[PDB]
C-alpha cells in the first residue's frame, strides 16, 4: 500500500465537508492524532477581528503568558523542573493516541488565573520584610554605643568611603569647633542602593546651636547617609533597646514561614505545570487549525474543505468508526471528491533510516503533482559519488567506526538531548554508514592503504637479472589484476601520468551514464500522465542531440580499449582528436579509427543538428499561439543545449578531488613515517611515540573532517544541478498533517 | 452532499423557521385573543353583577 | 460508507432538526396558552373588582 519510487507517485483527493457543528472539537481530537489531513484555507482575505474565534485565542494567550511567568518564577529558584515520561505517551503514532479531553480547559484557565495572584501577593512580601529587619538591626547596633559621647544632637551612620571627606567638610563648615568621636562597624552589612557588603562606620556628634543641628541634618541626606534618633539618657536608651528588640523575632520567622509555603507548593506544581504547558498548547493549536474553515448560523453543518490522501479512505472511515461509536450522531461519510482546476499538492512518506536522505530531496525543492521523486537516486548516486571522492582504507574504516558506535548507541541517543553539533550528526547517522561502506570498495580498486599495498594478486612484470636505478625499465604485460590495478604503478612519475589519464576518462564515462539514467525518467512521468500528445515532441530532440555526440564519443573511447594498436599498423589515435575534423573537413577523419565510420560520422552529425528548429515549430502548430511560450521554449532549447555540455565538463572535479586526496595522503605519510624511522632505542622510542600520536591527531582531524565536508557538498552539487535540472521540472506544495508534538524551555 | 444537500438541508432549516414563526404568530394572535377575552369577560360579567 | 448513502445522512438529519423545531414550537404554543391564561385572568380580575 505505497509507491514504487520509480513510476508510482502519490495520489490524493479533496472534498467539501459537511460535518456537524457540535462535534467540531470531537472530530478534531480524532483527526488530529494521525489523519494525513490538511485544510484548504477558505478563510482568506479576512482579518483577525473579522473572524468568529478571536475570543478564545486571547484567553489562551493570557494563560500561556501565565505559564511564561511560571517559567520565570521557577528558574529563578534552585528547584529543578521534573519532566515525566508522559511525552512519549503524547508523542508518537497510534490509533487513539490523543484521548479526548473534556471542557475543563476553562477550569485550567480559572485555577491558573487564581494561582497567579495567589503567588504574587505571597512572594512580594520578602523584599519588604527583609529590609525592615535590616533597618531594625542597624538601629540596634547604633544604640549599642550608648556610652560614647563627648533633637539637641544629630545621630547617623555613613560608609567608610566618605568618612574622611565628611569629617573634613564638617570641620571646615562649622569652623573648627565640634565634638566628633566614632566607633567602627564590626562585621559590616550590605547597603540598600546596590546590595553590596560595603565596609561601614557609625558616628556620633554633638553641638550647642540648633541652627547647627538643622544644617547638619539637611546636609547629611544630600550625601550617602542614614538618619535616626536616640535618647540622651542612658537607661532611656536601654529601654529603647528593649522595646525595639522585642519586635524582631516575628520578622526573623516570617521569611521562613513564607519560604516553607513557597517550596511546599513548588514541589506540587512542578509535577503538572510542564505537562499542562504542552497540553494547553495542543488545545490552542487545534482550535486554530479548525478555525480555518467557514461557518455561518445558516446551517447546523460546518462548511469546511481540506486536501486528503486517496489511498487511505478505508482507514479514514474505520477511524471515524469511533465517531459513530461513542459520540454517534449517524452522519458517517463527510467525504465526497469533486474536481478543481488548480494543481494538487505533492507529498510522500519518510522513515527513520532515511531522516537525512529524504530531507535533501525537497530541500532543493518539492516536485509538482505526480512528478517522480529522486529518492532512489539520492539513496544510490550521492553515496557512490562521495565514495569515489576518496577511498583510503583506514580513513573509511575509521569514519565507519563512529557510525557503528552511533547506530548501536541509538538505543538511548534517540531520547537523550542532541548537542548543538550533534543534532544534524544524529539526523544522518545512517548516511555515513553508506558513505564508508562504498568508500572502502571504491578505494579497494586503488590498492591504497595510507599509500601502501601488499600485492594481493599477481600481474607479472619483466625485469632484467640486475639493474641500477636512475634508468627507465620497461616491463611488458602478460595479464593484469583481474580486480583493481596492479602494484606496478607504485613506481616513478610514469605510474602517476598513466593513472591520471586512466582515471580522468572513467569519471566522464560514469557521469554520462548517470545523466543518461536521470534523463531516462523524463517520459516515465509523462506516461504516468499519459501526456503523449506532444511531450515526446520535446523529449525526442533532448535525447538525440545529446546522445549522437556523447554516446558516439563513449563508444569510440571503449573501442580503443578493446583493439590494441602496437600489433596493428595503424597507430593509436589520440585520446581526443575527432572533434575539429567533424567541422572543418567534409568527413576527413585523419585518425583512421575505422574506415567506414568516416562517411557515417558526418551523416550522424547532420541528422543530429537538423532538428534544432524542430522545437520552435511544434509549439506554434498547436491550435493557438502566444509570445511567452515561444520565448520560454526558445530559452529552454538554448539552456538545455548548453547544460548538456556544462554537465559533461563538471564531472572532472570528482577525479580532481580523488587525486588531491591521494597526493595529500602520500605526502603526509612520507613526512611522518620516514621521520619516525629514526633509529634509536634510548630516546628514539619516545620520539616515535610522539610522532605516532601526532600522526593520529592529524589523520583523524584534518585529513578526514575537511575532506569529507567538502566531498559531501561537492556530491550535492553533482547530484542537484545535474539531475534536478531536468528531473524536478515542477513544484508541489508540501503536506503536513496536523499532529501533536512536545515543547520545552524557550522565549 | 452538494447536488442535493443544498436543497434538503434548506428544506429542514426553512421548515423549522416556518414552523417556529408560525408558533410566534400564533402567540401574537393569542395575545390579541387574551385582550378580547378580558373584554368579553368584562362585556358579560360586568353586566352580570347588575343582573344579580 | 456507501456513496449512495450520502443522501440518508442529509434527509434523516433534516427530519431530526424538523422534529426538534416542531416540539419546540408545539410547546411554545403551550407557552402562548399559558400567557393567554394569565393575561386573561389578571385583566378580568382587575376590571371586575372595580365593577364589584
Amino acid at each position: 500500500e505505497k509507491e514504487e519510487a520509480i513510476f508510482r507517485s502519490a495520489e490524493m483527493a479533496l472534498v467539501q465537508f459537511y460535518i456537524p457543528q457540535e462535534i467540531s472539537r470531537d472530530s478534531a481530537y480524532t483527526l488530529g492524532q494521525l489523519g494525513l489531513v490538511q485544510f484548504r484555507d477558505l478563510n482568506s482575505k479576512v482579518r483577525a477581528f473579522q473572524r468568529t474565534f478571536v475570543n478564545e485565542i486571547r484567553r489562551l494567550d493570557n494563560v500561556e503568558r501565565q505559564y511564561r511567568y511560571f517559567y520565570s518564577l521557577l528558574k529563578k529558584h534552585d528547584i529543578k523542573l521534573y519532566e515525566g515520561d508522559t511525552d512519549k505517551y503524547l508523542d508518537g503514532s497510534g490509533e487513539l493516541y490523543v484521548p479526548p479531553s473534556g471542557s475543563v480547559i476553562d477550569d485550567y484557565v480559572r485555577n491558573a488565573s487564581y494561582l497567579e495572584e495567589r503567588l504574587i501577593q505571597m512572594e512580594d512580601a520578602t523584599d519588604q520584610i527583609e529590609v525592615q529587619k535590616n533597618d531594625l538591626e542597624q538601629y540596634r547596633f547604633i544604640l549599642q554605643s550608648g556610652d560614647e559621647f563627648f533633637v539637641n544632637y544629630v545621630t547617623g551612620v555613613i560608609a567608610r568611603d566618605k568618612v574622611a571627606t565628611l569629617e573634613q567638610i564638617l570641620w571646615r563648615v562649622l569652623r573648627g569647633n565640634l565634638f566628633f568621636k566614632t566607633v567602627e562597624i564590626e562585621q559590616p552589612v550590605y547597603d540598600v542602593k546596590t546590595r553590596e557588603y560595603k565596609h561601614k562606620n557609625a558616628f556620633i556628634v554633638f553641638s550647642h546651636g540648633d541652627l547647627i543641628i538643622k544644617r547638619i541634618r539637611k546636609i547629611a541626606e544630600s550625601l550617602d547617609a542614614n538618619l535616626y534618633d536616640v535618647d540622651s539618657s542612658n537607661e532611656g536608651r536601654s529601654q529603647q533597646l528593649a522595646k525595639v528588640n522585642k519586635n524582631l523575632s516575628d520578622l526573623y520567622t516570617v521569611l521562613k514561614t513564607t519560604s516553607t509555603t513557597l517550596e511546599s507548593e513548588l514541589y506540587a506544581i512542578a509535577k503538572e505545570l510542564d505537562s499542562w504547558f504542552q497540553d494547553v498548547t495542543r488545545e490552542k493549536a487545534i482550535f486554530e487549525i479548525l478555525n480555518k474553515s467557514n461557518y455561518d448560523t445558516n446551517r447546523k453543518i460546518l462548511i469546511a474543505e481540506g486536501w486528503i490522501p486517496r489511498d487511505e479512505l478505508a482507514t479514514l472511515q474505520a477511524r471515524l468508526g469511533e465517531m459513530i461509536a461513542r459520540l454517534g450522531i449517524d452522519v458517517p461519510s463527510i467525504i465526497q471528491v469533486l474536481d478543481t482546476n488548480h494543481t494538487p499538492p505533492t507529498f510522500h512518506r519518510t522513515n527513520k533510516f532515511t531522516a537525512g536522505f529524504q530531507s535533501i530531496c525537497d530541500c532543493y525543492g518539492i516536485a509538482q503533482y505526480r512528478e517522480i521523486n529522486a529518492g532512489l537516486p539520492t539513496i544510490v548516486t550521492f553515496p557512490f559519488m562521495f565514495a569515489i571522492m576518496f577511498g583510503d582504507m583506514g580513513h573509511g574504516f575509521l569514519m565507519t567506526l563512529a557510525a557503528l558506535s552511533l547506530v548501536l548507541n541509538e538505543k538511548k541517543i534517540n531520547k537523550m538531548k542532541r548537542g548543538e553539533i550533534f543534532d544534524m550528526a544524529f539526523t544522518g547517522r545512517y548516511i555515513i554508514l553508506l558513505m564508508g561502506v562504498f568508500s572502502m570498495y571504491t578505494g579497494f580498486l586503488y590498492n591504497d592503504i595510507f599509500s601502501k599495498t601488499m600485492t594481493i594478486f599477481k600481474s607479472g612484470w619483466k625485469w632484467p637479472d640486475h639493474w641500477k636505478k636512475g634508468e627507465s625499465i620497461t616491463a611488458t604485460s602478460v595479464g593484469t589484476y583481474p580486480i583493481g590495478l596492479d602494484w606496478a604503478w607504485h613506481g616513478t612519475e610514469n605510474a602517476l601520468l598513466f593513472s591520471n589519464s586512466y582515471k580522468m576518462k572513467l569519471s566522464i564515462l560514469m557521469g554520462f551514464i548517470h545523466m543518461t539514467y536521470s534523463y531516462f525518467f523524463s517520459l516515465a512521468n509523462h506516461l504516468y500522465f499519459n501526456s503523449m500528445i506532444d511531450i515526446i515532441g520535446n523529449f525526442i530532440p533532448g535525447l538525440l542531440f545529446m546522445q549522437g555526440i556523447f554516446g558516439y564519443l563513449s563508444v569510440c573511447i571503449v573501442y580503443k580499449w578493446a583493439v590494441d594498436w602496437v600489433k596493428d599498423g595503424k597507430p593509436a589515435p589520440g585520446l581526443l582528436n575527432m572533434l575539429i575534423n567533424m567541422f572543418l573537413s567534409p568527413g576527413t577523419i585523419d585518425d583512421e579509427l575505422y574506415p567506414h565510420q568516416a562517411k557515417v560520422q558526418v551523416f550522424l552529425l547532420l541528422m543530429a543538428l537538423v532538428c534544432i528548429p524542430w522545437l520552435l515549430l511544434v509549439k506554434p502548430l498547436h491550435f493557438e499561439d502566444f509570445g511567452d511560450i515561444m520565448i520560454h521554449q526558445v530559452i529552454h532549447t538554448i539552456e538545455f543545449c548548453l547544460n548538456c555540455v556544462s554537465h559533461t565538463a563538471s564531472y572532472l572535479r570528482l577525479w580532481a578531488l580523488s587525486l588531491a586526496h591521494a597526493q595529500l595522503s602520500s605526502v603526509l605519510w612520507t613526512m611522518t613515517i620516514q621521520i619516525a624511522f629514526g633509529f634509536r632505542g634510548f630516546v628514539g622510542v619516545f620520539m616515535t611515540v610522539a610522532l605516532f600520536a601526532m600522526w593520529f591527531a592529524l589523520t583523524c582531524a584534518v585529513l578526514v573532517l575537511m575532506e569529507g565536508t567538502s566531498a559531501m557538498l561537492h556530491s550535492l552539487r553533482l547530484h542537484w544541478v545535474e539531475s534536478m535540472s531536468k528531473f524536478f521540472v515542477g513544484e508541489g506544495l508540501p503536506y503536513e498533517p496536523f499532529a501533536f508534538e512536545y515543547k520545552d524551555m524557550e522565549v | 452532499s452538494q447536488k442535493n444537500g443544498i436543497a434538503t438541508l434548506l428544506q429542514a432549516e426553512k421548515e423549522a423557521h416556518e414552523i417556529v414563526s408560525k408558533a410566534r404568530k400564533y402567540r401574537q394572535d393569542k395575545l390579541k385573543q387574551a385582550k378580547t377575552d378580558a373584554a368579553k369577560e368584562i362585556d358579560s360579567y360586568k353586566i352580570q353583577k347588575d343582573k344579580e | 460508507l456507501t456513496p449512495n448513502q450520502v443522501n440518508d445522512e442529509l434527509n434523516k438529519m433534516q427530519a431530526f432538526i424538523r422534529k426538534e423545531a416542531e416540539e419546540k414550537a408545539k410547546e411554545i404554543q403551550l407557552k402562548a396558552d399559558q400567557e393567554y391564561e394569565i393575561e386573561k385572568t389578571n385583566i378580568v380580575r382587575n376590571e371586575t373588582n372595580n365593577i364589584d
